[PDB]
């Protein structure tokens, strides 16, 4: 969509990860594992959900109208009555219509979006310590182990334990 | 920090979204077919077939027309002093008395049905030198020859149809509707009979109105063995107004008044049964749930009803794009 | 390159946004309540109760309507050939002279409120073998009896009321709008009085259309002393077209045309003060301003006015989100 | 919104700033300070009026029009009178709800979009010689006297001049 | 790894967009003239200038209206039993036969114009005592005398005029639509000379409905030698139903019926040429193409047409924005 | 637009540009080039023709509705008569009025994404070889002949090949 996370960097979707719509797979010293984040997950539901409620708002309601079925032929006031109703209709499907095609459009955008916050945020967090691989996969240039990785999950790594090691892995080599 | 940090090793850390094996294609500003995780159904497409009788008042016509029960047809007197939020008229509905035509019988039935009440109070008239309560062959009361319940036929008293000139005042705070009418005879004979005039003449007036009617003889299509008709007026009389009733001949006069109100109220025609279930949303299909803001079921709808709309699909997209890993 | 010399040191900068202690609640695509900086409101909600005379001509009523206005109730003798872009009609109005109905008031008080113009033209109509001038007690003009100043009622000369057949044509490049009217008298001794056939006829007519109108004789409810009425008709007389007047006795005869013109003209009812100032939007609550997008006053309105919406305010953020260092 | 700096990753605002939209705040070995950016202040409020100028612009004009308000009961003619203008507000409100939430909706991600702007020029003016802390903050490497943090501000701020000491700052020390 | 390059350089890669010289301005949520690469016009704002016989059958009406070319006008007699999708009545078209007028005429040029057919069917009226196929010198048929071809003026019989009862059954299956009519004589004596008794009568009815007329003495303006009229009244029996017309004097008869379809026929003013080409949209102002989604030639439309808006450019940018390098 | 790069940080387009709509411009140690980006260039075209056609689809036919001119003064009838269409056609009006100023808001951000997303994408690719200059440049740390620049355009660079000479002449030099 407009963020080109989504169908885009990320070549696709995980069907295996049934707990959440964002989160972490990763290859580590003990191992391979997956996890959702849940809060980019509840925001992108939020939104949804918001809008959904949103279209859903009180029908209102209407007692008695005007007839919209005749049995005899009358002429004008018949003709006038057929066209008030045909005109109703038209603008309210055009209404119905044109609705759903901006929100899907948005709900497209807004998902796109969460994910592509999602990666900034772990990208930033990591600071010098990483790189992009460029397919939404962070190469971690230091050992980081299973409490590494849940530190990047729950938002509290910290980058300076680990700069000395990673600045030097990542650098100096031979080049 | 530690000592010479020696354990050089890495880590790879990926994210990603999730994806269903499933998905649903939902239209977008630029796609008419992207699909998604998962989407929502804006349009209500489909009714119960059945008019739950809750929580509006449901009244079903069985078969009598809302007129007809207006003006007292025999086989509608079961519907006196009635009220209803719904009239439900069915097509199986017929007449059974005296031939009638009401000349703009749309707008009586409109506002009849929007009234919502066939409360009927009868006034002491006195109809000086004719004879009341004329009947006929067409209209049997039980055994007998009868005629609408809630109008009056007049006809010669010996050999004289005087001038009727009556007076009724509103005095009540409320509108009076008064149904009256005219007879139509099929021959002059026929007339010189009954009114003795050889054209008889009706004037209803308010200090706000008037309408003079005078018959038309001739002969139309044998209804229920007469060729002779009716036709059926009505008069609102205001507060404070007064009715005056004027005639010459030919008038079938009023009984008293039906009151107005405002309400809710209208009919519809239907012959879907009607069930014990609350539905807010009547369609002459039978009601349908309002949980969806549009519906493809009627553009006929009584109550709180979703927008009826000629799409019978528009699917809400609910999720983030399906991009599948495999598909299985 | 640069020699830093001795300082070996680093800087924090830091970006943001302005926030503000109170903020305003905005309804968005996915939220209805979200705080932002700042908003617009797009409803106008209020009127300032007076109609402001400026820019349109706005034409008070006082206590005649306009169709009294028209016909020239003696106490709307004021409003001769005067002219308006709005006619306001005040609830206290009332009419003062002989009782008439308008068959399709509607349309009159439509046609007329929208020509904008009472111009009236008298013509020189020769009535020869009748009574001109009538009038009555209903209808007193200063202390005598009087009549309606635009039309002109005409009775039997001596014993007889002969076949008036008389002729006007259009000769002008503007249409001509003639009123005129109909006698219904109370008893046919009134009928024979006035007019001595015992059933008059009028039959009015140009090239392209005609409308023949017989009486309607009986009593009707005492107004103003009287229970005879007179019914108001109207024909439009295109340019090269030619009225023909026929008639046989109960002619309440035209004295000329009212000249049609096609404007921006129109007619409310409104009891607000008129007062001066300028405003372009009138409702009959009194002028609003028009510089938001809709209003929701009142349905009813002339000139530049914003769209009539149900909903009473509608807040456009004018500013980003709030999301200040406090709380709110 | 969808750019995820308002209400994201700069964590809350500033009541302070009351000469501006958007701005810096910055402490260097020199004192501390705060100055609003005004071309990203005068960008987004442009685009605010414009988006309203455009709602606000003509109100057409009606003259004679139908009845709305009638004192008798009449039936069929006066039904459809009444039928015609309840369906015309009823879309018009329509109309107005839908403007005002796309509006909104909009008026929100621009003023995020502006706001993200601005943080991501100054970042690529900084080039080397700055690290993003995550939070809208950057740290600079190398000594930024007044006149330096000014430099950055109105755009004039040269790289290259400090980049040596920044490099050196920012990674040597002693990994 | 790789040994020694001696040379060790740099590459600058430069990314960037297209830009074009000329550029379109179109309007914007936030701006009303931005500058876009290209833009398509959604307004389609001019016609051809002529109607496309095709794909809709265009009945071209040449001097006749579709009510004289129902009644059978002489000079219209070419439209008999003819069939449209569009009937295009010209501004030249005229009357020229006698004098009448119909009460509801826009409904009646309505009903005909969206049954889509004059085919009509004769029946076997049988009209005893009265002289049937008056004709009159204002409707000459060739060198003589005649009237519309498919009405049946009934004149006296000697020294007679009975009372007229006729019936005819509707037996098929579909609506019968009878067009019939009633004379207005210009003085009583030409009444009693065509129709003896001095006061004629139609009634026509079915089991469902009734009309009776009565006609209307006096004179009107002169049109092609007459001061008569006659009225035009319609009936439409349904299957099943009867016809009976009972007449006492002034019956202009019918001759049989019209058949009534359901169709997507219509009737349209121009005085656009026809021509041979195909479209789908119909104009007044000629056919126009359907390709944009909106237009603003004109808002009486026949067919698949753009939908009319007050807009007459409105342009869809369909390129990013144009950012030259150059000056202007 | 929304994301800052047509007519932000990429200061102008090429009108010499006439292949494509996204691109690249180069030079390198065997000469200068252009080259226009066929798959963003398809990407944008695309999404701009999906549009167009979803707004052309369809024109609804009409036959026997009110008559919309008239030659006599009636009154009510005729009011209600002109009240209907003049109120059908305020209402399409003011649909046909939203829907352009929607739909080219989004088409004017819809390709300033295409190209953030082609500066991004090529961003990753040349991962700690190349540093942003800016104004949609990237200046690439080692030599890069033709067919090099052809593997970014054509997306098989491979970072690593290059990695040490990059990283030695965009770092050591002297600081
Ligand atoms: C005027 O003409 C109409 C139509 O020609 C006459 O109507 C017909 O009148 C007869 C005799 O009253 C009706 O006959 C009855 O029919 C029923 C069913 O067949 C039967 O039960 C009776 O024993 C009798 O046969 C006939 O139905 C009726 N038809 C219609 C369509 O109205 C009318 O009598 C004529 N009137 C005069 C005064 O000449
Ligand atoms: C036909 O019946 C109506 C209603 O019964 C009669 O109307 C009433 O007629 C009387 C006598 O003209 C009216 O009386 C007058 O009332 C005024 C007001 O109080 C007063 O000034 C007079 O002294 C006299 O009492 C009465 O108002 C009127 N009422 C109504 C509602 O119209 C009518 O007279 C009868 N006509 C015939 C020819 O029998
Ligand atoms: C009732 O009054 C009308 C209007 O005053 C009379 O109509 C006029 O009648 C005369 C004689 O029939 C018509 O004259 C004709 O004029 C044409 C030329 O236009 C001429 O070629 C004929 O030979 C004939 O002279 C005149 O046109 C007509 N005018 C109108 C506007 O209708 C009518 O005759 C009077 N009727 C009675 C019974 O008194
Ligand atoms: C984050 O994860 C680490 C490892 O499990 C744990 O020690 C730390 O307390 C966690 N913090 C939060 C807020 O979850
Ligand atoms: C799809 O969306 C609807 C509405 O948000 C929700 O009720 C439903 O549970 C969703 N389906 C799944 C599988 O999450
Ligand atoms: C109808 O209601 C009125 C008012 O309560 C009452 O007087 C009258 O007798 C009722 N008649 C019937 C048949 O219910
Ligand atoms: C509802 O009723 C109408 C008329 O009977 C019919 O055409 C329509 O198809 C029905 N729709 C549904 C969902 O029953
Ligand atoms: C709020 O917005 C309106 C319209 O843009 C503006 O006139 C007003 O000054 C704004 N309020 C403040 C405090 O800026
Ligand atoms: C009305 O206007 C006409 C035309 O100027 C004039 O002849 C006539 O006398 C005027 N009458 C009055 C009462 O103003
Ligand atoms: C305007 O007038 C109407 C009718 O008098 C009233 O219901 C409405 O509340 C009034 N609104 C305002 C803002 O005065
Ligand atoms: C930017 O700031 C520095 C320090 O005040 C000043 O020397 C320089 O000229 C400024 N340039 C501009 C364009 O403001
Ligand atoms: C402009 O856009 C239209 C519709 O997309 C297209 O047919 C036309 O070729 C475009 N113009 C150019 C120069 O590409
Ligand atoms: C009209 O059509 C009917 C039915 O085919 C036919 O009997 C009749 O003779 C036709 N008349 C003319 C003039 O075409
Ligand atoms: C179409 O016809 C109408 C009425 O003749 C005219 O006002 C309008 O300007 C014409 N428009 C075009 C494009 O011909
Ligand atoms: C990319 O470009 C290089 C140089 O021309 C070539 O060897 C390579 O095969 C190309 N690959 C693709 C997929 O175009």
């Amino acid at each position: 969509g407009l963020f080109g996370a989504i169908a885009g960097f990320i070549e696709n979707g995980w069907e295996g990860m049934i707990d959440g719509w964002y989160g972490f797979r990763h290859q580590n010293s003990e191992g391979t594992g997956q996890a959702a984040d849940l809060k980019s997950t509840q925001a992108a539901i939020d939104q949804i959900n918001g809008k959904l409620n949103r279209v859903i708002e009180k029908t209102n309601e209407k007692f008695h109208q005007i007839e919209k079925e005749f049995s005899e032929v009358e002429g004008r006031i018949q003709d006038l009555e057929k066209y008030v109703e045909d005109t109703k209709i038209d603008l309210w499907s055009y209404n119905a219509e044109l609705l759903v095609a901006l929100e899907n459009q948005h709900t497209i955008d807004l998902t796109d979006s969460e994910m592509n916050k999602l990666f900034e945020k772990t990208r930033r967090q990591l600071r010098e310590n990483a790189e992009e691989m460029g397919n939404g996969c962070f190469k971690i240039y230091h050992k980081c182990d299973n409490a590494c990785i849940e530190s990047i999950r729950n938002g509290t790594y910290d980058h300076d334990v680990y700069r000395d090691e990673a600045l030097n892995n990542r650098f100096q080599i031979k080049g | 920090q530690d000592l010479p940090g020696n354990d050089n090793s890495t880590a790879t850390l990926c994210l990603g979204h999730h994806a269903v094996p499933n998905g649903t294609l939902v239209k977008t500003i630029t796609d008419d077919q992207i699909e998604v995780t998962n989407a929502t159904e804006l349009v209500q497409s489909s009714s119960t077939g059945k008019i739950c009788n809750n929580p509006h008042r449901i009244l079903d016509g069985i078969d009598c027309t809302l007129i007809d029960a207006l003006l007292g047809d025999p086989h509608c007197d079961v519907f006196q002093n009635e009220t209803w939020d719904l009239f439900v008229e069915r097509s199986k509905a017929f007449s059974n008395c005296y031939p009638y035509d009401v000349p703009d019988y749309a707008s009586l039935r409109s506002l009849v049905a929007s009234s919502g009440t066939l409360e009927f109070i009868t006034e002491g008239f006195t109809w000086t030198g004719v004879t009341q309560n004329g009947g006929s062959n067409a209209c049997k009361r039980g055994p007998g020859s009868g005629f609408f319940s809630r109008l009056n036929w007049l006809t010669k008293s010996g050999s004289t149809y005087p001038v009727l000139n009556v007076t009724m005042p509103n005095n009540d705070n409320f509108d009076k509707l008064y149904i009256w009418g005219i007879h139509h005879p099929s021959t002059n004979q026929e007339q010189t009979s009954l009114y003795v005039q050889a054209s008889g003449r009706v004037t209803v007036s308010t200090r706000r109105s008037q309408q003079t009617i005078i018959p038309n003889i001739g002969s139309r299509p044998w209804v229920r063995g007469l060729s002779s008709r009716i036709s059926i007026y009505w008069t609102i009389v205001k507060p404070g107004d007064v009715l005056v009733i004027n005639s010459n001949g030919n008038l079938i006069a009023p009984r008293g008044y039906f009151k107005m109100r405002t309400g809710k109220s209208s009919i519809m025609r239907s012959d879907a049964p009607i069930d014990t279930c609350i539905s807010e949303c009547i369609t002459p299909n039978g009601s349908i749930p309002n949980d969806k803001p549009f519906q493809n079921v009627n553009k006929i709808t009584y109550g709180a009803c979703p927008k009826y709309v000629k799409q019978n699909t528009l699917k809400l997209a609910t999720g983030m794009r399906n991009v599948p890993e495999k598909q299985t």
